């Protein structure tokens, strides 16, 4: 199915420069949108920015846009990521993402969160911030209900998102738009909210669903794309 | 109006000689094919349409 | 993509086609929309 597999780790004192790659094959390479994105330790994820690898056009993190390049190899149907002068706010594990599907009522940019995801390469320098969730861990038997929360430092597009993540593997898409859920996610999972407040709830736990959640607001620009600290779901 | 379908052409051989182009892949943003129209427009050009009539 | 909103409205059609090679034929496939092709009476 759509994978994307990307490059190996290393270690860095900020001033210092890194390159990673990320290999996509399932789907025609040049229809999607490919993010980069990162998520520093003990830190929650960032969004880096984003090419097109039909059209060429790019769109970079205001933070990011002098130090970064991003460049895409169709033949290949491999997209790069390079980032020079390496500060704290640099290490992470780097994530490549591709943009989901094209939706029949979406303004644009509302399928710019992140569909499918690469297992990510990790850097590590110095550190930074936003979102918030709670509870940070949230201990449940199988058959429960769960609820996870997130608030926001700033108001939404209703273009929230939440991801599930095992460790070690890559992020999987739940929730799109506050309330859509992913093809392949089940019933048990919904989602909704408005402003600075979101929740994410499972009707009935399985097992499937121990992982980590994620909320993350998404748009069109540099700034806009924040995610949450994340909410642990663990057996007991 | 627009076919967004970066589609290929997986033309076949099909001779002796002649050649025929089957439909090869289909790739991109999947989504329905449809046209856009400015609405306040065509608003304002049926009204003086019923002008007329 | 799933679940479904495109509704196909393509089949993955194959069929035994005569080639260059007026003798030996290829098992070839193309994409067809469902408004050209009709059921007769995978199918
Ligand atoms: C919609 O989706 C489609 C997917 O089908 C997508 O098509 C890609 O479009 C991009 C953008 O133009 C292409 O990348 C360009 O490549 C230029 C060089 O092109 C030649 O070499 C290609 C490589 O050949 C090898 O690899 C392929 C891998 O797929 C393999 O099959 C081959 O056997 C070979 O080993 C080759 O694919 C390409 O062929 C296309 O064109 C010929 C006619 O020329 C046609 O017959 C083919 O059917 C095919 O479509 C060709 O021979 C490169 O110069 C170019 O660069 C410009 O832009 C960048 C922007 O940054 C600059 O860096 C650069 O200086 C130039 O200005 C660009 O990178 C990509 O190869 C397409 N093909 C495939 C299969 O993905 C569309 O882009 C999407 N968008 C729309 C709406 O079209
Ligand atoms: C139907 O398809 C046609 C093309 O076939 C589309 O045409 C576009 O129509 C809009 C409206 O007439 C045009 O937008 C206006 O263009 C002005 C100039 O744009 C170019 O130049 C500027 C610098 O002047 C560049 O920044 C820009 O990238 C362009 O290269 C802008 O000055 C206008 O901006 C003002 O109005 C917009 C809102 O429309 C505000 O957001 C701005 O802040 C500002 O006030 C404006 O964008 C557009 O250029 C036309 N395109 C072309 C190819 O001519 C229709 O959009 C399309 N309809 C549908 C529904 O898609
Ligand atoms: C062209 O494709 C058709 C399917 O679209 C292939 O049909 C297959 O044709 C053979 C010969 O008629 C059938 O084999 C016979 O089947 C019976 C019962 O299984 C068995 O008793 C015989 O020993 C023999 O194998 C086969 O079943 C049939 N397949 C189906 C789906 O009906 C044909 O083979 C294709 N030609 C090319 C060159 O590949
Ligand atoms: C549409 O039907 C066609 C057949 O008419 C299917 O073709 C199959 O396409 C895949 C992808 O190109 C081929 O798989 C690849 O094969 C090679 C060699 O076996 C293997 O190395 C790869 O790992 C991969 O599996 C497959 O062989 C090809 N089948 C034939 C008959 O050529 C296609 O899958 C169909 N699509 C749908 C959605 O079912
Ligand atoms: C079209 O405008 C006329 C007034 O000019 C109005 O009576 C009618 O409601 C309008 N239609 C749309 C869809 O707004």
């Amino acid at each position: 199915q759509v994978q994307l597999v990307q490059s190996g780790a290393e270690m860095k004192m900020p001033g210092a420069s890194v390159k990673v790659s990320c290999k996509a094959s399932g789907y025609t390479f040049t229809g999607n949108y490919i993010h980069w994105v990162r998520q520093a330790p003990g830190q929650g994820l960032e969004w880096m920015g984003w090419i097109a690898p039909h059209s060429g056009d790019t769109s970079y993190a205001q933070r990011f846009q002098g130090r970064v390049t991003m460049t895409g190899d169709t033949s290949l149907s491999t997209a790069y990521m390079e980032l020079s002068r390496l500060r704290s706010d640099d290490t992470a594990v780097y994530y490549c993402a591709r943009g989901p599907f094209p939706n029949y009522y979406g303004p644009g940019s509302y399928w710019g969160g992140l569909d499918f995801w690469g297992q990510g390469t990790l850097v590590s320098v110095s550190s930074e911030i936003v979102m918030t969730q709670s509870p940070a861990t949230l201990s449940v038997s199988l058959g429960e209900r769960a609820t996870l929360s997130c608030r926001t430092s700033q108001n939404v597009a209703y273009n929230f998102a939440w991801y599930q993540q095992k460790p070690g593997q890559a992020p999987r898409l739940l929730i799109y738009e506050a309330s859509s859920r992913a093809t392949g996610t089940p019933a048990r999972f919904s989602g909704s909210g408005f402003g600075t407040e979101f929740t994410l709830t499972i009707s009935s736990m399985q097992s499937e669903d121990f992982a980590v959640y994620y909320c993350q607001q998404y748009n069109n620009w540099p700034s806009p794309f924040t995610f949450g600290p994340g909410t642990k779901v663990h057996i007991k | 109006c627009t076919r967004p379908n970066n589609n290929t052409r997986k033309s076949i051989r099909i001779g002796p000689g002649q050649a025929f182009y089957a439909t090869g892949d289909i790739i991109g943003d999947i989504r329905q094919a449809h046209c856009n129209v400015s609405k306040a427009t065509w608003n304002e050009t049926l009204g003086k349409v019923v002008k007329q009539l | 993509n799933i679940t479904d909103d495109m509704r196909g409205e393509l089949k993955n059609c194959s069929f035994n086609m005569t080639t260059e090679l007026r003798d030996k034929k290829q098992k070839v496939y193309s994409l067809f929309y469902r408004l050209d092709v009709v059921q007769i009476n995978n199918k």
